[PDB]
RNA sequence: UUUUUUUUUUUUUUUU
RNA sequence: GAAGACGGUCGAACUUGACUAUCUAGAGGAAGUAAAAGUCGUAACAAGGUUUCCGUAGGUGAACCUGCGGAAGGAUCAUUA
RNA sequence: CGUGCCUACCAUGGUGACCACGGGUGACGGGGAAUCAGGGUUCGAUUCCGGAGAGGGAGCCUGAGAAACGGCUACCACAUCCAAGGAAGGCAGCAGGCGCGCAAAUUACCCACUCCCGACCCGGGGAGGUAGUGACGAAAAAUAACAAUACAGGACUCUUUCGAGGCCCUGUAAUUGGAAUGAGUCCACUUUAAAUCCUUUAACGAGGAUCCAUUGGAGGGCAAGUCUGGUGCCAGCAGCCGCGGUAAUUCCAGCUCCAAUAGCGUAUAUUAAAGUUGCUGCAGUUAAAAAGCUCGUAGUUGGAUCUUGGGAGCGGCCCCUUGCCUCUCGCCCGAAGCGUUUACUUUGAAAAAAUUAGAGUGUUCAAAGCAGGCCCGAGCCGCCUGGAUACCGCAGCUAGGAAUAAUGGAAUAGGACCGCGGUUCUAUUUUGUUGGUUUUCGGAACUGAGGCCAUGAUUAAGAGGGACGGCCGGGGGCAUUCGUAUUGCGCCGCUAGAGGUGAAAUUCUUGGACCGGCGCAAGACGGACCAGAGCGAAAGCAUUUGCCAAGAAUGUUUUCAUUAAUCAAGAACGAAAGUCGGAGGUUCGAAGACGAUCAGAUACCGUCGUAGUUCCGACCAUAAACGAUGCCGACCGGCGAUGCGGCGGCGUUAUUCCCAUGACCCGCCGGGCAGCUUCCGGGAAACCAAAGUCUUUGGGUUCCGGGGGGAGUAUGGUUGCAAAGCUGAAAC
RNA sequence: CGGAUCCGUAACUUCGGGAUAAGGAUUGGCUCUAAGGGCUGGCAGCCGACUUAGAACUGGUGCGGACCAGGGGAAUCCGACUGUUUAAUUAAAACAAAGCAUCGCGAAGGCCCGCGGCGGGUGUUGACGCGAUGUGAUUUCUGCCCAGUGCUCUGAAUGU
């Protein structure tokens, strides 16, 4: 039924970007989703956001810039050992000028660019550009 | 509606191993009846003995009579009509000669103008019809 | 989405955001627990006891006024059902549907609904054997149903 | 209300 | 300390029987393919001249016909007070 | 030696849908090879590692080491010599022969290199190495050029030039030189065990008879002939499309061209092309494809939640959470408790070469090889440097990292930690020394009594289950009642037609049909109200009434607290028809019968009429079982409806007179069946608010399709009483 | 061949059988060994049944030692089978038989006996009964003819 709620969040983000609306409602909340949007915010692709704290499970409302072509989730959360990123680079990123990958390292939810410097690797959550 | 979990490699391998059989090339590659049903035994060429000289019909948009040789095989023992290529070479083939034969373009199918002959004569008495055609040696 | 139905409606209840009881109902934990013992001696389902305290005594969600869930209030002094309610109602209707098939041994619809009800029983029984509230060799064929009505 | 059949192949494509 | 012998164990082989695998003869029967040029009709495509089709039974030279229940891939996206 | 390795006794076990057991392999296993985005797919007979066997198969002596076979014993199958009394045989070692084939080299030379064995510096080695065959394959590479003079087929800088040509391309069967140099012909060195080959060098060695490049092709794909002569759907070409029947851009020849070049065509296995096997990365409304529907185990996936901002210091460390303890051992560290436990990463070892990547290095280049490079006029009785590094799936080891994803704990307290009692048990030091008696003590355990912890249970998923309560529905079963009509019968009146058709006839008819009137009986069926309305998992369900259980939606500050979704095996329902019993038999009606129509009808039309249609029991499990759209979940436009709940609305209306539910009207919420519109976005389109959120391709999961035919056929197994159903191929 | 023990048993089929199918081995005498129980006492002591399994020795390969005692397979036709029959020539494929059909009859009746009576029988019975035939398990089937010949229903319908 309800599984991998990161996908449920990011397909709503995708439909709202393709439609052209301003702000999205997402009924589940995860620390995964919050740190994912933190990476997207720090790299500037979204705007400011706000978490309605339900006692049960909150709801995230995100102001949208309008730059987001495509965000999404790789489904089974594959492992990625280092010196195996370049497969995912050529397979997922639209170019060698932009695009980002969200790894899950032991030292936090990191970025494709911070991961190669921190020299960790780990599991893939998703991608956005 | 695929399957994409991390622990589903058995289901994927077993379903792909089942669904690989319905391809015709794979099933005649790795099912035994294609090898043990046809002549040549899966080889390129075979020798044989001329049994008789047979003219056969052609198809309907192009009508002619093609010239072929019925062959007892040395190796297997099956009888084969084999097409004799050029203008002459029916004169160059006599009765009961050692004849080397091969296929045409794909072994499961004949050529378009010819109904049921799948085989092409290369040599007669260890001399090619190419040499017999453009002035080379003799029978 | 319901299990054994296409009907995916929404008929639920929604607890408010606000925690423990607002201003009125000067009714501490002791009086509430004494009420719930006097009701459980009369032997009502805890599902019913929540409704009784909601409608008569004006008690809200009892987790707020007492701090503790009502079946834990029940078990800690041991007025237990010893056969939990969520299995008990399914067995109670399964007995009646078996009897109805017996005196009407042609009712294919009731036969099918009996199969669905027994499926729900086996699901909840595997849950209770996992969570160890029940003995692991507990079974359900006919005679346990006819006894523990 | 009727009322069926009628050889066989003949038919290729441009520069600005 | 030789030849030989009772008994044991290993077990070559030979016969017989069973099981299984691969081909392989067969009077006749029944099928498909070739295949275009033959005889008998004209089932289908247009309401194909009885709308078509799907199941399940029965019959008939032949395609086919009919019974009962469905579908529209139907020839009806509509029939009022 | 350890062991069911074997014996005896005893127990009744072990494996499997996470594929056991059994068949097949044209299967020896790896290191590897081919194939180029990435991921893979196909081989690995074969030079290195390891295993096995010497015709099959069995046994055995010697020896540290064998079930040895260039050792032995017997049998089987071959086969040699026989004076017929007996002997010896084992090339899947090296050459060589027969057979088999589509398919494969000389009965050569040498221990000189490499190493190996023996008593041993010396013997021996078909192990090896050298030569001969060798178009398996690879590397480098002339094949007659080359600059010329002249004629220009004439382009080009540009001047009225009708050319200056200090540039040019090319045909010159035109001449001239370099007569460049090579292949072959041979002296001599070297090479080598002996020669050979390569290099070096001497003497010859080119003017189109030269010292001669072929293989395919010229319609499209596909670069290149609408050139010529023959040929007349004949011959033949063509991998497919196709050409050829008197003008052939395609056959056969010649000429001219085109492509690769000392290598081209062909056949076949196989890889890419093939996103036409799809994990990245395919389809499933109509083309092939979503099972009839539902439950259901194994499998697969599984909501959220439990460690944070900072500080010091520039320009990585500590905490306000950031490794706890013990200081027994040599304020702190060494050391030690030392892990709930893995999955995941980053280390680090570890491993075998050869291959691949790749560093260096002028093998004349290159494929290679692992070498080489300097000064020195021989004189230095010499120096420098290399023979790298990477990669090595998976599994195992080691230490950091705790996010992601599972697991741990304390709920009947049989918790956590500190400090006591009391029971009970032993260890070694010391009473100068030996021994005994009694301890302190050190450790385990047992037991009881407390105090102490903020003393212990994440909240309730627009997940789910269940209770609840007001209605709801052609939902299901059992029973009951009603209604015409049909058919037949009984009477009653009238009277010659009545049915039935495209038109008629079969048939009933003065023995009174049809028609009217009354009444009775039987069985089937529930019209009109009935709709793009409801309900059911579907197949389906329509007269009233009662009984029996069951269910959706709605309302809920109700309960439980992850019980969830999809599901191979397995299972319950499943229309019509069909089959087996029992009851009856109105209408219809397969089969069958006739009458007509037609050339023929056995067909449509009409008359009669069998089984079945009905009910009760059992079976069969199929359909265009259709929305030709698996199931769950979320998001993405609007509009008016309609059905069912719930809520709001001094609007209207019926009671009697508040009061409620009644009946409309207005509006909102939930989810259901639907519809109009649209450039939401899609698709091949028709079309779809899903068939969308897809080259920007990944929410979870089951079933499936791989050109059409053969064919849902054969053949096996299994179910069925039978009809048949389920599973299901190949030749061609 | 034949008893017994231990192995192993096909095709077909109504799934019950076939089946002691087919085919093998073993079997003696004498020594043991192991197992299989009862009654007593506050786990131990006394007292007994005839069976099974295994081992060694050994006899001139001999072992159900006499007696006792299934030849087997492959097929075809017919009849389902068990049953019964021509005593004194037949044992069957005939006969019956269950099953399947068919017909008469609601008691003043059917079908019969009887020389006779409302005398008997079925009947101390009543359509799931009695009476009269055809066929002969199951499985699958039951076609076409009312002309002949029967049988039956109908009406003084109208000829005799
Ligand atoms: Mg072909
Ligand atoms: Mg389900
Ligand atoms: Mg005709
Ligand atoms: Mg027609
Ligand atoms: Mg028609
Ligand atoms: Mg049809
Ligand atoms: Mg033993
Ligand atoms: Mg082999
Ligand atoms: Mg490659
Ligand atoms: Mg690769
Ligand atoms: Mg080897
Ligand atoms: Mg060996
Ligand atoms: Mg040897
Ligand atoms: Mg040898
Ligand atoms: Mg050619
Ligand atoms: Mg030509
Ligand atoms: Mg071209
Ligand atoms: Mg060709
Ligand atoms: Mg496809
Ligand atoms: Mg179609
Ligand atoms: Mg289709
Ligand atoms: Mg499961
Ligand atoms: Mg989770
Ligand atoms: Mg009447
Ligand atoms: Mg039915
Ligand atoms: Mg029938
Ligand atoms: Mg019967
Ligand atoms: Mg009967
Ligand atoms: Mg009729
Ligand atoms: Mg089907
Ligand atoms: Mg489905
Ligand atoms: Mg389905
Ligand atoms: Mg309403
Ligand atoms: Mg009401
Ligand atoms: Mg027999
Ligand atoms: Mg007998
Ligand atoms: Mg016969
Ligand atoms: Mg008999
Ligand atoms: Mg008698
Ligand atoms: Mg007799
Ligand atoms: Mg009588
Ligand atoms: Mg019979
Ligand atoms: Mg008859
Ligand atoms: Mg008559």
């Amino acid at each position: 039924v309800r599984m991998n709620v990161l996908a449920d969040a990011l397909k709503s983000i995708n439909n709202a970007e393709k439609r052209g609306k301003r702000q999205v409602l997402i009924r589940p909340c995860s620390k995964v989703i919050v740190r994912f949007l933190t990476v997207m915010m720090k790299h500037g692709y979204i705007g400011e956001f706000e978490i309605i704290d339900d006692h049960r499970a909150g709801k995230i409302v995100v102001n949208l810039t309008g730059r987001l072509n495509k965000c999404g989730v790789i489904s089974p959360r594959f492992d990625v050992q280092l010196k195996d990123l370049e497969k995912w680079q050529n397979n997922l990123l639209p170019s060698r000028q932009f695009g980002f990958i969200v790894l899950t390292t032991s030292a936090g939810i990191m970025d494709h660019e911070e991961a190669r410097r921190k020299h960790t690797g780990g599991k893939i959550l998703g991608f956005f550009f | 509606g695929k399957c994409r979990g991390l622990r589903t490699a058995r289901k994927l391998r077993s379903h792909r191993r089942d669904q690989k059989w319905h391809d015709k090339q794979y099933k005649k590659a790795h099912l035994g009846t294609a090898l043990k049903a046809n002549p040549f035994g899966g080889a390129s060429h075979a020798k044989g003995i001329v049994l008789e000289k047979v003219g056969v019909e052609a198809k309907q948009p192009n009508s002619a009579i093609r010239k072929c040789v019925r062959v007892q095989l040395i190796k297997n023992g099956k009888k084969i009509t084999a097409f004799v290529p050029n203008d002459g070479c029916l004169n160059f083939i006599e009765e009961n000669d050692e004849v080397l034969v091969a296929g045409f373009g794909r072994k499961g199918h004949a050529v378009g103008d010819i109904p049921g002959v799948r085989f092409k004569v290369v040599k007669v008495a260890n001399v090619s019809l190419l040499a017999l055609y453009k002035g080379k040696k003799e029978r | 989405g319901r299990m054994h139905a296409p009907g995916k409606g929404l008929s639920q209840s929604a607890l408010p955001y606000r925690r423990s009881v607002p201003t009125w109902l000067k009714l501490t934990s002791d009086d509430v627990k004494e009420q719930i013992y006097k009701l459980a001696k009369k032997g009502l389902t805890p599902s019913q006891i929540g409704v009784i305290l909601r409608d008569s005594h004006g008690v809200a969600q009892v987790r707020f006024v007492t701090g503790n869930k009502i079946l834990r209030i029940l078990k800690s002094k041991g007025l237990a059902p010893d056969l939990p309610e969520d299995l008990y109602h399914l067995i109670k209707k399964a007995v009646a549907v078996r009897k109805h098939l017996e005196r009407n041994r042609k009712d294919k619809d009731a036969k099918f609904r009996l199969i669905l009800i027994e499926s729900r029983i086996h699901r909840l029984a595997r849950y209770y054997k996992t969570k160890r509230v029940l003995p692991p060799n507990w079974k359900y064929e006919s005679s346990t149903a006819s006894a523990l009505v």
